[PDB]
């Protein structure tokens, strides 16, 4: 499914996130959201049925989230509120399969239903989106500054304080898919984020070889081919 | 309703059987003797991927070797033949109460024989210098298991608390981790000082590896 792009909201103010199905994927599936934060794991947020009949959500977000969808019945869309920095994560739209099932039935000396009760159950979750990463912060968009690490050696990039995420960094414009290592950003107390990435390449080469590293970050257009000799 | 995973993290020699186990408090077989408990993995920077469903049943695409079992309370998934390509985390789900609940989830990691780290030591760029900022990193390198301490000394005194580290996904090819850390200091402190090492620890070293450099 083809999910809204990443958002970035300050503490407190609200997101809402979109989500489409081909054809109509929606009215087969329901309609779910899950969540997964820096250190967390998956975690179930909330569902709407497809018949349009049940909306809930999990405990947490009880009086924060409200889950519509467009009535072309094309569109799913979540929002959320009260945003905590523990509300920044990857969220996920998905489908679903629920058996709406009776377990209660009482029958009056009419054989009319005078009681009954149908409950519904996950049985699954299934063809998922691409995630829609939420960044709640105080910080604002920020270019990042791209430094040399310099001394069979090892060389690199750093790529520090930018804001949001993501960065690329290719190497060599691609050519080079050997001996990288890119690595997890970590988060500041500046409230930006450093990454670095390096190549291990035979000191022999360091004369005779060039190393540009490419650098992405596209939520401010900063863009930086940086070539690392000793 | 609180359903938890056991083991939390998995070490496997490919080509082994990985077996994995759902709990859960309340019990999760519907009246119709469905058990409602559904099977994920997930690897990193992917969409999860559903497996097993209902307890036994398999999804459209996942081969025999993952197999869902269990009842009532107590669930198992079982990997047999791991590949490279199954280290991930696997989640399991119930859907029998509400609110539903994924589980904690069990990490899986391919087990390797024991690799030592390659460390280097990058000063501060000079470009760095002018902004009043000053950062050197440590690289740890194509290592195995991830366990591992680095321990930063700028003029023999022991650093804690300033440094940030990193590691990577364990790499499909070599099943290796890398580890990047950052020490970070001010233009005036870092030039009060000469000696910046690195004291690498690892249980594929003999003794622990310092890699410095000196101001000049």
């Amino acid at each position: 499914l083809v999910q809204s792009g990443a958002e970035v909201k300050k503490p407190g103010s609200s997101v809402k996130v979109s989500c489409k199905a081909s054809g109509n994927t929606f009215r087969k599936y329901d309609v779910h959201w899950v969540r997964q934060a820096t250190g967390q794991g998956l975690e179930w947020v909330g569902w709407m049925s497809h018949e349009g009949d049940k909306t809930e959500s999990a405990q947490r977000f009880k009086g924060r989230v409200s889950f519509t969808r467009d009535n072309s019945a094309s569109t799913a869309y979540i929002e959320l509120r009260g945003l905590t920095s523990d509300d920044t994560a990857i969220y996920y739209c998905t489908g679903g399969s629920k058996h709406r099932l009776r377990d209660y039935v009482l029958y009056d000396d009419y054989g009319l239903i005078n009681q009954q009760e149908w409950n519904d159950y996950l049985e699954f979750l299934d063809v998922w989106g691409h995630g829609t990463a939420v960044t709640v912060s105080s910080a604002s968009t920020k270019g990042p500054s791209v430094f040399p690490l310099a001394p069979t050696a090892a060389l690199g990039c750093l790529v520090k304080d930018y804001f949001p995420e993501p960065v690329t960094v290719s190497w060599n414009s691609g050519a080079l898919t050997s001996g990288v290592h890119t690595f997890p950003a970590v988060l500041q107390s500046s409230g930006l984020y450093s990454l670095s990435s390096v190549v291990t390449v035979p000191s022999s080469s360091l004369g005779t070889q060039t190393y540009i590293c490419n650098v992405n970050h596209k939520p401010s257009n900063t863009k930086v081919d940086k070539k690392v000799e000793p | 309703t609180v359903v938890t995973q056991s083991p939390l993290s998995l070490s496997v020699t490919p080509g082994e059987a990985a077996s994995m186990s759902c709990t859960s408090t309340q019990s999760l077989r519907h009246s119709n003797g469905a058990n409602y408990l559904a099977w994920y993995q997930h690897k990193p920077g992917q969409s999860p991927r559903l497996l097993i469903r209902l307890g036994s049943q398999r999804a459209s695409g996942v081969p025999d070797r993952f197999s869902g079992s269990g009842s009532g309370t107590h669930f198992t998934l079982k990997i047999s033949r791991v590949e490279a390509d199954d280290a991930a985390i696997y989640y399991c789900m119930q859907g029998l109460n509400r609110p539903w609940t994924f589980g904690k989830g069990t990490k899986l990691e391919i087990k390797r024989t024991v690799a030592a780290p390659s460390v280097f030591i990058f000063p501060p760029s000079d470009e760095q210098l002018k902004s009043g900022t000053a950062s050197v990193v440590c690289l740890l390198n194509n290592f195995y298991p991830r366990e591992a301490k680095v321990q930063w000394k700028v003029d023999n005194a022991l650093q804690s608390g300033n440094s940030q580290e990193s590691v990577t996904e364990q790499d499909s090819k070599d099943s290796t981790y890398s580890l990047s850390s950052t020490l970070t200091l001010s233009k005036a402190d870092y030039e009060k000082h000469k000696v910046y090492a690195c004291e690498v620890t690892h249980q594929g070293l003999s003794s622990p590896v310092t890699k410095s450099f000196n101001r000049g």
